[PDB]
Order: structure tokens, then sequence, then C-alpha cells
């Protein structure tokens, strides 16, 4: 015996009363929702937050590091001979041992 | 697994035990398929049917895992060197490996002049 | 343009001398389509830089120099290390792309001359024998992740090096 | 006028706290004042504005 | 002619169609990205005198979008 | 900026009526992911702190951008499902959503690790309620109490491992403050110091060994398929192994060796087992195993070119595995049934989805650079510098990568379909956007992978 | 300090050090608040009442009581603070002995590989 067990039923919308629809009941709701403010994140989100990303707002020294670098190398280039690395951040240490 | 000989039509008789045999076949399997042909031949279902012998296939692997291994014997031992096992393999082959590379950063360098990447 | 070597100048200079034909298919393709989209493409470039007029010059490029090297202050302290750790890191991020300038010196060393390839230039190569052997020894390439105290460590160790080898000598 | 406030009143609350949350982390900076000109990296003698930028 | 092999298509198609809607809504930002390029200055390579470090945009170099 | 107007969610869903709800849950979510793109990612040459210290700034961490991605795809697919039921139960399991929202924002902002302990378990409470209730299967217990005596189990000893370091060596708290800390001289006693914050990542970032608790997370499913997306979130939300390694242990990497080893079985017999599998729910959950196991080998072996692979597969994974949840949840939402074998039919009844289903899957092998090749592959190059022999035993793996993909793919290619009757139409409008949203992201990142790996990129 | 030496023992607040000025419209007192507000909420879910937000009008009496004895309590969080740094310093200046000082080093540290 189940008594109230037995109440289990298979329900889908897919045409039926809906004519053609995402939200489950009303017209009016389903239009408004799954079509408009669904495809809103589609076109700020995703279209105008294309030009953000990493192009734009020079992200982390990428493009800042190139021009740097170049006055760096012609530079020592003209006075010094070595280039650039020879003793990284390293003048007059006081002994080791 | 293959024998000598390829099973197909290999070492058949007519006999009578085995022409009851075909018949015990036979009788489950219209039986099975009778309830099938009574769910698919109406417009009313509209869905996915059970079938009580494919939920059990997949309950064969899903479940079933601790009621099973109450006899853990010898077979149990040998499953556990082939998997605990192999991983103290690779712990005498990438040492040895490491030790060997280890070994030529302080004396006879063999690392290239061009390398910078890691 | 003056950072970038590169070689002086080409000749690239045609004969044509024998055979008649329809002079050449090469040559008379080049003045084709020099006129046709080419010199079209050219004067609404030039139509658009024209029409820019009004340009801001802008800073680019930002000083900020030494303020204490990481090798000079000691002992755990926010106040003095941050403008020392800031400093290397600096330093480690433009030569990334120092290297990538040396780099890019050997790139047009091998298209430019193509059947040489290693029977000329020389200058280029012995530049980044040099450079990639300091960068290894210097800016990490062995010791770990990034970091600015583990430096200092770093070049203590070659420091060493330079110090036993020399005395037995 | 009737038709707006009555519709809508929960939908104004989620853009007005994004301008609550940019009021609130924003003046977290005027608690911690310390290092503004001091400490050679980004200073810069003040010319016409006060204390360089907030 | 026959009736031939079908599918749903109209759930299908509309998807595509409802897509791309909101692509050429957002397509005219795209289409005044390339004039402000062709209309506005861009960027210029010269060296800084000691005046002023920072003014609306510190250090930006290409595209007035960036500024 | 990030915190406030995500708490100002839970009054919007319950004042609002009983009529709408999801409009407002929906189209809100949308407008604070879009600004959270707008302000974190801008960065120095070392990525400087946001304010006082509640929720700091971003180092390392695009990571952010995903959550805040999934904070709108969370609620899409969840649609079919609590739909049948009570009007003021669909208002508590989108507010446990939000409370989800609120605890994961503070976890990757928050550069600490003694406030950062308190909010690294406090996302399992909101699931634990999220799994435990609406699983249409049975054995929800059987993998409610495995989804946390496993993982409380492992970071329960962060409270005898974080304070014992902060009342000896200074004090935790920003990370930028963290230069105090000296190389540990290993010895026997600080074995269980390196151990105690390792088990606590071990659990939620799946291995070989003490892997059962994603599994059963994944096949009994808590909420249709968008629920799973957050489970998703919790094996990246175990990211503060990339903090700890680098910074509280530099010197010890030898007490790594054994843990390597470990991992890199945990990919043949992880993939393996991933073939011969009924659940089509199962056949990602196994395969999730082994991409997340990539990265754990990358932490180990603490190469600057192996984080860079180890950043973009925390990435990669996210949105490549929710992805293929999404399509199980299609399929469950139809068949009624999680079996591979049954459900059987693309193309001729799913036209359109099974383009999705193509590029869901290609996605997880090495395709042309759109996150993944940035980040598998990455790991592969910088384990080679570590040892010789790894690529032996990688390449291996990048064969059966295939047959997680192509096994889903072909077990479903077949245009049968005898027994099945339903699915009639092939998707909603809304099931259709929720394929596009996780792939054209992606897409995106092919231009600009900038934000997609960065530890000191 | 646990033990009182210089504290009056059984104090209403303090009053024996007023001296310290208590926070006026502070974070922390607001989130008392919420908690006074969030208690007048769940108590329409004990007895069944009409809307947890617009319900009953007692609901003022629960975000009073929440600030009162909160700014109490928040009262002392700041004077037993004070009074555990005020002991802290004072050990320092009358022994001397006990701490010490050390700046600037040249010291060597062991690198790791890989």
């Amino acid at each position: 015996r189940w008594q109230e067990d037995p109440e289990p039923e298979d329900e889908n919308l897919y045409e039926k009363n809906p004519d053609s629809h995402g939200y489950d009941k009303d017209p009016a709701v389903d239009i408004w929702n799954m079509r408009v403010v669904f495809f809103f994140g589609f076109s700020i989100v995703l279209v105008l937050g294309s030009t953000f990303v990493a192009y734009l707002p020079d992200y982390r020294m990428q493009e800042w590091a190139r021009r740097e670098a170049e006055r760096l190398v012609k530079y020592r280039e003209a006075h010094g001979l070595p280039i650039m690395e020879s003793n990284c951040f390293d003048p007059s240490k006081i002994q080791l041992p | 697994x293959x024998x000598x000989x390829x099973x197909x039509x290999x070492x058949x008789x007519x006999x009578x035990x085995x022409x009851x045999x075909q018949a015990e076949r036979l009788a489950i399997r219209s039986r099975l398929k009778r309830e099938y042909q009574l769910q698919y031949y109406d417009p009313s279902r509209r869905g996915v049917i059970e079938d009580p012998a494919l939920v059990r296939w997949t309950y064969a692997r899903s479940a079933n895992i601790y009621p099973n291994f109450r006899p853990n014997t010898k077979t149990s031992l040998l499953g556990a060197l082939f998997g605990i096992g192999p991983l103290v393999f690779w712990y005498y082959v990438f040492k040895t490996d490491r030790d060997r590379k280890e070994k030529l950063i302080q004396e006879g360098k063999l690392d290239r002049t061009f390398n910078i990447s890691y | 343009x003056x950072x970038x070597x590169x070689x002086x100048x080409x000749x690239x200079x045609x004969x044509x001398x024998x055979x008649x034909x329809x002079x050449x298919x090469x040559x008379x393709x080049x003045x084709x389509x020099x006129x046709x989209x080419x010199x079209x493409x050219x004067x609404x470039x030039x139509x658009x830089x024209x029409x820019x007029x009004x340009x801001x010059x802008x800073x680019x490029x930002x000083x900020x120099x030494x303020x204490x090297x990481x090798x000079x202050c000691q002992e755990k302290d926010v106040l003095c290390m941050f403008e020392a750790e800031m400093q290397w890191r600096r330093d480690y991020k433009v030569d990334q792309e120092i290297v990538n300038i040396i780099q890019e010196r050997l790139k047009a060393c091998q298209q430019r001359e193509g059947e040489s390839h290693r029977q000329n230039c020389a200058k280029e190569l012995e530049q980044f024998t040099q450079v990639v052997k300091a960068y290894q020894d210097r800016y990490x390439x062995x010791x770990x992740x990034x970091x600015x105290x583990x430096x200092x460590x770093x070049x203590x160790x070659x420091x060493x090096x330079x110090x036993x080898x020399x005395x037995x000598x | 006028l009737l038709q707006v406030v009555r519709d809508h009143w929960v939908h104004v609350l989620v853009p007005m706290g994004f301008v609550f949350g940019y009021y609130l982390d924003r003046k977290n900076d005027e608690k911690l004042t310390a290092f503004r000109n001091k400490s050679l990296l980004y200073k810069r003698e003040l010319k016409p504005n006060e204390e360089v930028t907030w | 002619r026959l009736f031939i092999i079908k599918p749903s298509g109209f759930y299908d198609k509309r998807f595509l169609k409802l897509l791309r809607f909101y692509i050429l809504l957002t397509g005219i930002p795209v289409a005044i990205g390339i004039t402000l390029i062709n209309v506005x200055x861009x960027x210029x390579x010269x060296x800084x005198x000691x005046x002023x470090x920072x003014x609306x945009x510190x250090x930006x170099x290409x595209x007035x979008x960036x500024x | 900026k990030y915190i406030i107007p995500t708490i100002m969610l839970m009054p919007l869903t319950w004042l609002s009526k009983n009529n709408m709800i999801w409009v407002n849950s929906t189209a809100h979510s949308l407008l604070i992911s879009f600004t959270s793109l707008l302000l974190m990612n801008q960065f120095g040459d070392n990525s400087l702190n946001f304010s006082l210290l509640f929720f700091s700034d971003s180092l390392s961490t695009p990571l952010l951008i995903l959550t805040m991605w999934l904070l709108p795809l969370m609620l899409m697919a969840s649609q079919h499902h609590l739909s049948k039921e009570n009007l003021t139960r669909k208002k508590l399991f989108i507010t446990m959503l939000i409370s989800l929202q609120l605890f994961l924002i503070m976890t990757f902002t928050a550069m600490e690790l003694i406030l950062f302990y308190i909010l690294f378990e406090a996302t399992l409470v909101p699931t634990l309620i999220i799994i435990t209730r609406w699983g249409n299967q049975t054995e929800r217990l059987n993998a409610g109490l495995y989804f946390l005596f496993y993982t409380l189990a492992g970071s329960l000893p962060l409270l005898v491992a974080l304070i014992y370091i902060q009342n000896t060596v200074g004090s935790l708290n920003f990370l930028m403050l963290q230069y105090w800390v000296q190389p540990v001289h290993n010895s026997w006693s600080n074995v269980f110091m390196w151990l105690a914050c390792m088990m606590a990542f071990m659990v939620k970032m799946p291995l070989y060994g003490l892997h059962l608790w994603l599994p059963k997370a994944h096949v009994e499913a808590p909420i249709a398929g968008s629920m799973v997306l957050a489970a998703v979130l919790l094996k990246l939300g175990g990211y503060g192994m990339l903090r700890i390694t680098l910074i509280l242990n530099p010197m010890t990497d030898f007490m790594a060796y054994p843990f390597i080893m470990l991992s890199l079985w945990g990919m043949i017999m992880t993939s393996s087992i991933c073939l011969r599998q009924t659940d089509l729910k199962s056949l990602i959950a196994y395969s999730s195993v082994s991409h997340m196991a990539l990265v754990i080998v990358a932490i180990l072996i603490q190469t600057p070119w192996s984080y860079m692979g180890a950043t973009a597969l925390m990435i990669a994974h996210g949105l490549t595995s929710s992805m293929l949840f999404c399509l199980a949840n299609s399929n469950y939402e139809r068949i009624h049934s999680r079996t591979m074998i049954l459900a059987r039919g693309l193309q001729t009844l799913l036209p359109l989805m099974a383009t999705w289903w193509l590029l869901a899957s290609l996605t997880n092998l090495a395709l042309p650079p759109t996150i993944n090749l940035i980040g598998e592959l990455f790991v592969v190059m910088s384990t080679f510098s570590w040892s010789n022999i790894t690529i032996i035993l990688m390449g291996v793996n990048m064969v059966i990568t295939a047959l997680y993909s192509l096994y889903m793919l072909i077990m479903t290619q077949r245009g049968k379909y005898t027994y099945h009757i339903n699915n009639i139409s092939p998707s909603f409008t809304r099931e259709n956007a929720l394929m596009s949203l996780h792939i054209l992201p992606l897409l995106l990142l092919t231009l600009n992978p900038k934000i997609i790996l960065g530890p000191l990129y | 300090x646990x033990x009182x030496x210089x504290x009056x023992x059984x104090x209403x607040x303090x009053x024996x050090x007023x001296x310290x000025x208590x926070x006026x419209x502070x974070p922390r007192l607001a989130f008392v608040g919420f908690l006074g507000y969030c208690s007048g909420l769940i108590d329409n879910a004990i007895r069944r009442r009409p809307v947890l937000l617009a319900g009953l009008h007692r609901q003022l009496l629960y975000i009073t009581s929440f600030v009162f004895v909160g700014y109490y309590l928040l009262k002392r969080q700041d004077y037993m603070y004070a009074v555990r740094d005020h002991d802290m310093f004072s050990y320092i200046k009358s022994h001397x002995x006990x701490x010490x000082x050390x700046x600037x080093x040249x010291x060597x540290x062991x690198x790791x590989x890989x």
C-alpha cells in the first residue's frame, strides 16, 4: 500500500498551450524576459565587453615595457660594453662569509 | 579471446534436450517483446520507457560496491599490487633522473647556454 | 628605426636581356596593381591623416628611477622593502622584453641572408649568447618564480663561486 | 506616475546599491592618508592642486 | 515532388535571428569605434616636459577610447 | 563596488511579486558582472591593494570574472526545475546561490589566509543544502555527508597550521606584508606543517587518492544542472595553493615529490574508468578529475612557466566542464535519465544543439588557441624542465583526452532513438542561449588571453 | 590582562577610566543594528504572521535593544583593548632588558633550485 505516494506525472511545455515559448506559463512574461533581458546581457557583457578584456587600458605593463626597453638598449650600447644584464641590483655587498 | 577455430556454427546437434533448450529461450524472448509492443504502439504514451533490465545494468556499476568485496581472499591483494604498486615503481625512476640532473649542475655543466625559459 | 639594426640597403634591380617575349609578367603586374587600388589606398590613408589635425602630445613614458636598491636595505619592514621590491619587478619586466629585441635581431638575420645562415652575421649571434647567459644567472631562470627577496640570495650564490675559485688559483 | 511607482519598487534598489557600494568603498582611502607625498616613486610637488590626488 | 525528411527548423532558425538582432543592436558602437580612430587623433610619440604628470589619462598610447 | 550590490539581490527576490522573480534575478546580475570587468583588470607591475583588508585586489586572479560569468548562468538551466513546486521554495534556492556568490567573491578578492579560511569552508554550507534537497534519484545523503567529511576532514588542519605561522612569524594578513617568511629548515617536525596546508587543497582539487568526493557530488544531481556549475566553482575555489606554495614554503619541494607522483597516476587510471561508464554525468565527473589534476602538477613544480598554465586551466576548465554539464542537463530534462546508451540521438532530433555538443567536446582537446591550448600545453612544456620522463606519461593522457569527448559524441551521434518518443521541441530560446554563453566568452579570449593567465605576465 | 590590578572590580562599563571616546555611527554598530532588524524578521516565522518585512511594527523594539546593548558592549571592547595595550607598553618601558633591537643586515640565505 502506498496511500498517498502515487502523485507523479509527466509535465512538458513543448508547444501545447504555449505556441512558442521558453518560460513556463504566461506569454507576456516569456517575451519580456526570455528574449529581451536574456539577450541584453548578450549585448552588454559580450559585445560591449569585448572592447575591454585586455585591449585598451594597457594591462600590467605589456605595452609600456617595449618603449622602456628600446631607449635603455640604445643608451647602454653607445657608452657601456655589457648589454643590460651583468650584475643585477648588486653594487658593493657587505661580504658573504 | 579466440580459440584455434572461431565459434560461429561449430558443434551443433538436434537431439531432444537441445530442441527444448531453444523453446526455453523463445519463451522469455516473446514475453518481454509483447510488453514492449503494448507500450510502443499507442499515441497516448509520449515519453521514455523504463525497462527493468537496463536500470539493473546501470545499478551494477553505480551500486553493489560494499554489498560485495566481503570475501577478500588473495585476489584483492593482487589488485592492490597493480594499483598502489606502480606508484612505488616511478619512485626509483624519477629520483634517479633527478640525481643524474642535480650532479650535472654543480659539476660538469650539461645545461644549454641558450636556455632561459623556466 | 634607430634601435633595430637590420641591413643597410638592398640592391634589387632587374636587367631583362634574354628573350623578348611579353616583357615580364612580374613587371607588368607590378605597374598595373600600383595604380589600380594601391594608389587609392595611399590616397585614403592621406585623407584620414590630414583629417586628424589636432593631436595630443602626451607623456607616454614614465620616469621613476632607483629609489634605493634591494641589496642596500635589510630587515623585515614594510616601509623600506616595498619601494625596493617594486624596483626589482620593474627591471625584471623590462629585461623580459630586452631579450625579445635581441631575439628579433637574430630573426632579422635569418631571413636577410637565407643561404648564408650561420656563415655570416656573427655580431647578432655573439650578442644573443652574451645576454641569455647573463639572464640565466642574474634574473632567476633557475631560482623558482619571481621574488625580489630571493634574488639577493641568487646574486650571493654567484658571488660565492667567484670568491672560492679565484682563491685556489 | 502611479503606474511606474506601484509596479517597480525593487528594480531601483540594485543599481542604487552599486552607487552605495561605490561611495562607501572609496571613502576608505580617507582612513589611509599616510604616504601621499612621501616616498619617491610617484611623488610630486604641489603647484595648484591640494595634496596631489585623492 | 516529395514530403521528405522533416526537422524542427522553426525553433532553430529563430534563435540565430534573435542572436544576430542583439549583435546588430550593439553593432553601432563597433561602427563608431572605427570613426573614433578616423576623426579623432590617436597618439604621438613625444618627450614629456616637467609641468604636468597626469591629466585625464595618465599614460595611454593608441586609441582615444583607451583614454 | 563588488560587495553590497551582490547583497542587495537578497531583498530583490523577496520583495518582487510571484509572477516575476526570475526576470529580476537574472537581469540585475548581468549588469554587476559587466562592472567587475570594468575595474578589476587595472594593475601595475605588482598589483596594488584595493582598500582595507575586508576585500582586496586581484594579483593573479582573473578567475573572479568566471564567478561573475556564472552569476546569471546558475539561474538559466535551473528554470526547467523548481517550477513545479511552491513559490516560497523558488525564492529560497535563488538566495542560496546569492549567498554562494557572496562568499565566492570574498574568497578570490580578499588577500588573506586567516580570514580567507573562514570563507573557504563557508562555501560548503550553502552547497550542502543545495545537494541534500531536490535530488531526483536517491542516495543524496551518501553524497551529502561525503561532501563535508572529505573536505572538512582535510581543511580543519588549517586551524593548527595557519595560526601556528602567525604566532611565530609576524602575521599572515595582507600577503603583501608576507615577506617576513623565512625558508623552512626541512625536519621531521616540519613535515606535518606542510601536510596540513596541502591536505585542505588536496581534496577540493581531486587527485588519485581521496578523489571520490567529486563523482558523488556530480552523479547525484542537486538541482537540474545549474548547481553543478557551482560544484565546478568549488574545484577552482581552492585557489590558495597558488598563494601558499609560493609564499609559505618556497624551499619545501622535496615533500611535494610524492604528491606529484600521486597526481601523475591520477591521469591514466582516472581516464581509463572514464570510458566504459554508464552515466552521462559521470563521464564529465571523471574527466574533471584529470583536467584539474594537471593544475596540481603545475603548482608543485614552482616554475614561472607552470603558473601561467595553472592560472589558464582554472578558467579553461571553469567554462568547458560547466558547458558539458548544461548539455547533460538538456538531455536529463527530456529523457529523465542520466544513461548515455538510452539517451541516443543527435542532429535528427536535436539539429542545432548538436553543433554546441561538438564545440564543447573539442575544447577538451587542444583546438586552435582558445584557452585549453594555453592551459594544457603550457603545463606539458613545464614538466620537461622538471624531468625528461614526464611526457612519456603525459602523452598517453593526450590520447585519452579525445576518449572523453568523442565517446560522449559517438554514443549520442546514432540516429536510432527507437525507444524514445519524448524530446519533441529540440531546445527553448533559453536552452540555446546557455550553450552560447559558455563558448563565446572563450572565443573572445582567442584575441587577448592576457586576462586568462597573469601571474607576472 | 585577565585579573584586575589597577582597574576596579565589577564595573557597569568602566567608570575608573572614561576618556577614550566611543565610536559614532560605526560599521560595527550597523551590523549589530542589522541583526536587530533580522530578529524582527524571523519572529514572524515562529508566530505565523502575514509578511516578514511589512508585518507588525513592534520591530522598532528589536532594533533599539540590539543597538543600546551593543553600544555598551562595544564600549567595553574599546576599553579592554586599550588596557591590554597600556600594560604592554608599560612592561617594555619599566624593564627595558627584555626587549632587544636589531636593524640593518647582510646575511646569506640558501637559494632554491628549479
